[PDB]
RNA sequence: UCAAAGAGUGCU
């Protein structure tokens, strides 16, 4: 009791102490609070948000009007700090988007699917046709990984530096960026990969399929660690909360699934969708968004257990537990291709066939982020520190499992013929001597534990 | 070490806000100006005025909360930590200053 | 990345990774390999015989031999 | 409506001036930081790989040594840097292990020194004594003239001498008071300001090996004897008490300087053992490391651990309440180690081998003599409560234990492991039938009788 | 003459069962010898009182600066360049 | 065992006390050398009074 | 100029 119990202070008095320092946030998240009930948040327009919001708020949501290589695929660094666009029809470009200063631009005439950042905005790589390419901060092409071959889903795990590709050949590879070796390869078994999402909490990899199931990868196991019926078609995104704690699909059958992945208990079917989902996101505050062609509807505290959370395609007779949406926008003539959250930042930014535009969404950003993991004004001399001492602490691929906090648990001639015949006899004589050792021990358990035939028993 | 002075400040914090005293928005403003004052303390180039500043920020900040005291608690003195907290970090400025620049005899 | 001390190099090792005569190496490795596989056949073989005369001929006309070999 | 959105001022985070600190804004939000467990257990790995990088325990050796074998090493108790040192020679040396120079060496006896120990004599700062004993039958007291202090400004040299009948074998010296004790073929108290011995202490005819003063209760004294017993002894009653004998001989006796009850004995049967002065009936502890006769132990002054010289050409430290060592030292030009000792200040181990040399030795090889930042002593410290949570992780166990051990303690060690489980499995066989053969506990199988029952 | 052949759970234990449209493969969910401590380390007596230990990270992302401060101090402590002397009467 | 130092100047006489005491087994180890020279290093050990 | 990489100086 004692010796449990101190501990247990021990325990009380940090987790205590952590939250108290709470009061040193620098800043606070934002809003969409409405004033009058008559007010409805998803009427709210970005020309009227733009009014009230500051000059730098109001230049940071960017717009690109890019013609011609669309559409355009997105992705923001971790810190937020840099953006990355690969066109479908070929044009690549890296840039900080905030100085408006471009650090790459690439014009491949190549099929490009999806590009993501290494470790940094040092280094990225790009799912072009065939092969997937890696290239330097000025665009120079550093490596062609000729072992990944038709991926269509690309994303980097941080913490164990590893990539992570996937497409129709139904093929999982984990590469390692530091030492260049492909760390494992795995088969799906499922047909071509539909979506692949990470969670952040586990680092274990969400692949979606044609069959309607979602797959739990890890690299260092053959098959896949659990199995998801999410869908009665092809999966088509999977959004993954920062917690780890709730998944979003959409599959090819108008339909939308809140999961429970810690229990592996659904939440929420909503079966109202109009037309079929293309795209599912979630934001660092929880907020969840979802893209139906040219539509974009956001939803708040819908990642929750409770019913009155569910997702609802507006209002029946304004009644308070419907969970009508957040916010709301329509690109008139332009399909939607995907979404980024821009983190740390009340933003949303969306890629679609005319080139990318950020959506200012109050609430959706992490207001206080911390600079020990991710600083958006990190100098080039801590950035290389912090590369190096990230590199000092890569997590081993061996160590990803379903439950992050496994580790740590009590668990001549002649003569050489000559020689041949003792050892046998040796050996012989061993298995003679365990077999009466053993005999013995159970004659010690069995000790533990007609009047013709009495007269004869004698004998 | 600019941390371990900040976190210090947190008891004092939770106690205003407790007390009524000051509303959560106004103890992260307090703290975000302290936040500044002991970086600027704790750099290269600091001088005897950056401490004067902090110092008399500090001072004010007591004013204002001596005030607030009679204005909603009714109170002339309110038995809990914030009471001597202010004029104790103050004279801790005035310590550390006077070892960082024993030269100066305006802050003596 | 930056330089690694002394220390960073001993933990983590062969992290540095991410004119070339590639192409002309893979010719050179090439021509090995097939006059390696020729040498494995019998040498009675009036096939193996003709085809590295074959290989011969194609490098000397190319000028890479600049004798006959 | 109510719009607000996350809103940064650049002041805030980027300051005007060149030279200040930029903020570091933390949230200790989990979400923000994953993999607590496995970022955790990495560190510990890196800094168990780091430990052995940093692993360098020799820092040298004194002066040019001792022409013979170094068989007597005394340490000054009130003084951190001085050091004591006797050898086969009949030579004396008084050091300064800061120079790592001599004070001043004496030829004081013509036979061998068989014991050592600094006092401070009070006859009825400038100058230190010590006392030296051998087998010409002679203890002679020696001053030193020291530059500790500068309030003065001689007389270096022999100052007494104590003719005795027999060979002196052993001496130490009473901490509070004057008053010494000698061990030859008798167990002798002295004062030094008396010429023949004050009391005579003793069992029986049994000589004396080697004695040893405690060093918090300052009236006890414990004695070992040619006869593998040990016997203690109080001076307020000037009397021995207790009489334990052992199945070998012991060689030395440390008494803890932070439990006065406790002491531990170097014993010629490979083994260092624990003993509560209360209650001798048992051991508190074994050590068990060691392949050849162990010749010397000494305590830590904290008294958080024990080092032991052995006869097998290496050092062991062992934790008191854990019976195998954590460390190993050796040399090839380190020849038998028959003296070990503790630095007053604990961060050093100093060995006297019979090569001639005395040399010097961290207690902690990865740590360093330097003053350190705060920074730094904050990441130390940090590393090191990571690898104690981490101990038993397998691969941290096998950096952690691993060391470089010379072949012939490895083969020596392999050669005794056979030995013993061929007893064992002999024993083993005898319970299958014998009727009455009584269990014999690790802790007590040394014993071979004691003479107050209890 | 049947011979019984442990499996990797039995059919009654699964963690899947009574989860509506959800496998889990326990024959990869077996954890790794790899990292599980071969026993309790010190000072913690029992395995309980180790595994609670392990829930509390010690380091600086998980824990504020003075109560990390805390966690990090070794219990011996001492002071250079002068001589610990034996412990003086109580 | 050194708790203040007295430094003579052609300007005056400066006392300074002596903060932490270095290893004196470890005088003569180049680590504790180098901290001399080290103006950062030195300043821990003493300071002006 | 920016942009990535070194090597010394001052200072906390």
């Amino acid at each position: 009791r004692a010796g449990l119990k101190k501990i247990d202070e021990q325990y009380k008095k940090a987790v205590s102490s952590a939250a108290a320092t709470d009061y040193l946030l620098p800043e606070s998240n934002g809003y969409l609070e409405p004033e009058n009930e008559l007010e409805k948040t998803f009427k709210v327009q970005q020309s009227e948000i733009k009014s009230s919001v500051d000059v730098s708020t109001a230049n940071k949501a960017l717009d690109l009007s890019l013609k011609e290589f669309g559409p355009y695929h997105i992705k923001y660094a971790k810190n937020g700090t840099h953006l990355l666009i690969t066109g479908r029809k070929g044009h690549v470009a890296s840039m900080d988007w905030r100085k408006g200063q471009l650090r790459a631009e690439l014009f491949l005439n190549e099929t490009c699917h999806s590009a993501t950042y290494l470790q940094n905005e040092q280094y990225f790589a790009v799912a072009q046709k065939k092969y997937t390419f890696i290239y330097d901060h000025e665009g120079t092409e550093l490596h062609r990984l000729k072992q990944h071959i038709e991926a269509r889903h690309l994303d980097f795990l941080p913490y164990h530096y590893l990539l992570v590709t996937a497409g129709e050949t139904g093929w999982l590879k984990y590469h390692d960026v530091s030492t260049g070796q492909l760390v494992s390869e795995l088969r799906t078994k499922a047909g071509p990969t539909m979506a692949m999402a990470q969670n952040p909490w586990n680092a274990v990899m969400h692949l979606g399929h044609s069959n309607g199931t979602v797959s739990l990868w890890s690299p260092s196991m053959p098959e896949p660690l659990v199995k998801l019926l999410s869908a009665r078609g092809p999966v088509n995104s999977i959004a993954i909360d920062r917690s780890g704690y709730y998944m979003a699909t959409t599959g090819a059958d108008r339909s939308m699934k809140i999961w429970d992945i810690r229990n592996f208990k659904q939440l929420h079917s909503v079966e109202s969708l109009p037309t079929p989902g293309t795209n599912v996101s979630i934001s660092d505050t929880g907020l969840l968004a979802l893209s139906r062609g040219p539509h974009v509807t956001l939803w708040k505290d819908a990642l929750k257990l409770s019913g009155d959370s569910k997702p609802c395609f507006g209002s029946m007779g304004g009644n308070p537990h419907r969970n009508t949406p957040y916010m709301s926008h329509l690109f008139a003539g332009n399909k939607v291709e995907n979404l980024g959250f821009v983190p740390f930042e009340d933003l949303l930014g969306v890629g679609h066939q005319t080139g990318i535009t950020n959506l200012i969404v109050p609430g959706a950003g992490e207001a206080n982020y911390d600079a020990l993991e991710l600083n958006p004004f990190e100098t080039k001399k801590q950035r290389q520190e912090q590369e190096v001492r990230t590199l000092l602490n890569k997590l081993p691929a061996d160590t990803i499992t379903l439950d992050p906090n496994s580790i740590g648990s009590v668990d001549s001639g002649l003569r050489s013929f000559l020689r041949k015949k003792t050892q046998n006899v040796i050996d012989e004589r061993k298995l003679r001597v365990q077999k009466q050792l053993d005999k013995e021990k159970n004659i010690r358990k069995r000790n533990h534990q007609d009047v013709i035939e009495e007269a004869l028993s004698r004998f | 070490k600019t941390r371990y002075y900040l976190e210090q400040c947190i008891p004092e914090m939770d106690d205003l806000v407790e007390k009524g005293l000051f509303t959560k928005n106004e103890v992260s403003l307090i703290m975000k100006k302290r936040t500044d004052f002991e970086h600027r303390l704790n750099s290269r180039g600091s001088s005897i005025n950056d401490y004067i500043k902090y110092i008399n920020y500090e001072s004010n900040v007591n004013k204002l909360r001596a005030k607030r005291c009679k204005r909603i608690l009714q109170v002339k003195k309110t038995n809990s930590l914030s009471d001597w907290s202010i004029q104790q970090r103050i004279g801790f400025i005035y310590q550390r200053g006077t070892n960082k620049f024993p030269q100066d005899l305006k802050f003596w | 990345v930056r330089k690694l001390k002394h220390h960073e190099q001993k933990l983590l090792k062969k992290v540095d990774f991410l004119e070339d005569y590639h192409k002309y190496n893979r010719i050179c490795g090439d021509i090995r390999r097939l006059a390696n596989k020729l040498s494995l056949l019998p040498p009675t073989d009036p096939f193996r015989r003709k085809h590295e005369q074959l290989l011969l001929d194609k490098l000397y006309a190319m000028g890479v031999l600049t004798t006959k070999s | 409506m109510k719009i607000k959105t996350i809103k940064r001022s650049a002041d805030d985070y980027v300051p005007v001036k060149s030279t200040q600190e930029s903020q570091m804004p933390r949230n200790l939000n989990p979400e923000l930081h994953p993999f607590e467990r496995a970022r955790e257990y990495t560190k510990a790995l890196n800094a168990t790989k780091l430990e052995r990088m940093f692993a360098k325990p020799f820092v040298g050796q004194l002066g040019y040594g001792h022409r013979d074998g170094v068989y007597a090493i005394a340490k000054n108790y009130g003084s951190l840097n001085k050091l004591a040192t006797g050898s086969a020679d009949g030579v004396i040396k008084y050091w300064n292990m800061s120079t790592r120079e001599e004070f001043v060496s004496f030829k004081a006896h013509y036979g061998l020194v068989t014991g050592l120990c600094v006092t401070q004599p009070r006859f009825h700062k400038s100058q230190n004594f010590m006392l030296s004993c051998s087998d010409d039958k002679t203890v002679k007291l020696w001053s030193i003239n020291v530059d500790d202090y500068s309030n003065k400004n001689n007389e270096e040299g022999l100052i007494r001498t104590f003719d005795g009948e027999s060979a002196f074998q052993g001496i130490d010296s009473h901490r509070e008071n004057s008053t010494f004790a000698t061990g030859g073929a008798k167990i002798h108290l002295w004062d030094v300001n008396r010429l023949k011995p004050v009391s005579d202490l003793s069992w029986g005819a049994d000589n004396i090996t080697s004695l040893k003063f405690n060093q918090n209760e300052t009236d006890i004294l414990a004695s070992t004897g040619s006869d593998n017993s040990i016997v203690l002894y109080d001076l307020r009653t000037n009397s021995p008490t207790q009489k334990i004998v052992q199945t070998m001989r012991t060689n030395a006796i440390c008494w803890n300087p932070m439990e006065a009850f406790n002491f531990v004995t170097a014993n010629e049967d490979h083994n260092a053992y624990y003993y509560d002065m209360r209650n001798l009936s048992r051991s508190l502890n074994v050590f068990k490391d060691h392949v050849s006769a162990v010749m010397d132990v000494d305590f830590s002054p904290t008294g958080d651990e024990i080092v032991t010289g052995s006869y097998d050409k290496s050092i062991r430290i062992y934790k008191t309440n854990h019976g195998h060592s954590r460390e190993i030292y050796h040399t090839k030009r380190m020849q038998h180690v028959f003296q070990v000792k503790y630095s007053m200040d604990s961060k050093y181990i100093i060995s006297g081998s019979d090569d001639g040399n005395v040399r010097l030795w961290r207690s902690k090889a990865w740590e360093r003599s330097n003053v350190k930042t705060t920074r730094e002593k904050n990441k130390l410290e940090y590393d090191e409560k990571l690898k104690e949570r981490f101990r038993h992780m397998p691969e941290i166990k096998r950096i952690s234990r691993h060391r470089h051990v010379p072949q012939v303690i490895k083969k020596a060690q392999e050669i005794k492991n056979i030995e013993l489980s061929s007893i064992k499995r002999r024993e083993a066989n005898e319970r299958r039938t014998r009727k009455d053969m009584p269990y014999i506990s690790e802790r007590k199988k040394q014993i071979v009788g004691t003479v107050h029952k209890y | 003459f049947i011979k019984k052949v442990k499996g990797v759970v039995n059919k009654d234990k699964r963690r899947d069962k009574n989860l509506q449209n959800v496998i889990i493969n326990e024959k990869v969910n077996k954890k790794n010898l790899k990292y599980q401590s071969s026993a309790v380390p010190f000072p913690f007596e029992n395995r309980e009182q180790y595994e609670r230990s392990l829930r509390m990270p010690i380091g600086q992302e998980w824990t504020s600066r003075a109560s990390h401060q805390e966690l990090i101090k070794p219990r011996i402590m001492t002071k250079p360049g002068q001589v610990i002397d034996p412990l003086k009467a109580p | 065992p050194i708790e203040y130092l007295l430094f003579e100047e052609p300007t005056g006489y400066a006392v300074f006390k002596v903060k932490l005491q270095q290893d004196d087994i470890g005088s003569r180890l180049k680590e504790v050398q180098e901290q001399i020279n080290d103006f950062g290093a030195f300043t821990k050990l003493i300071e002006l009074v």
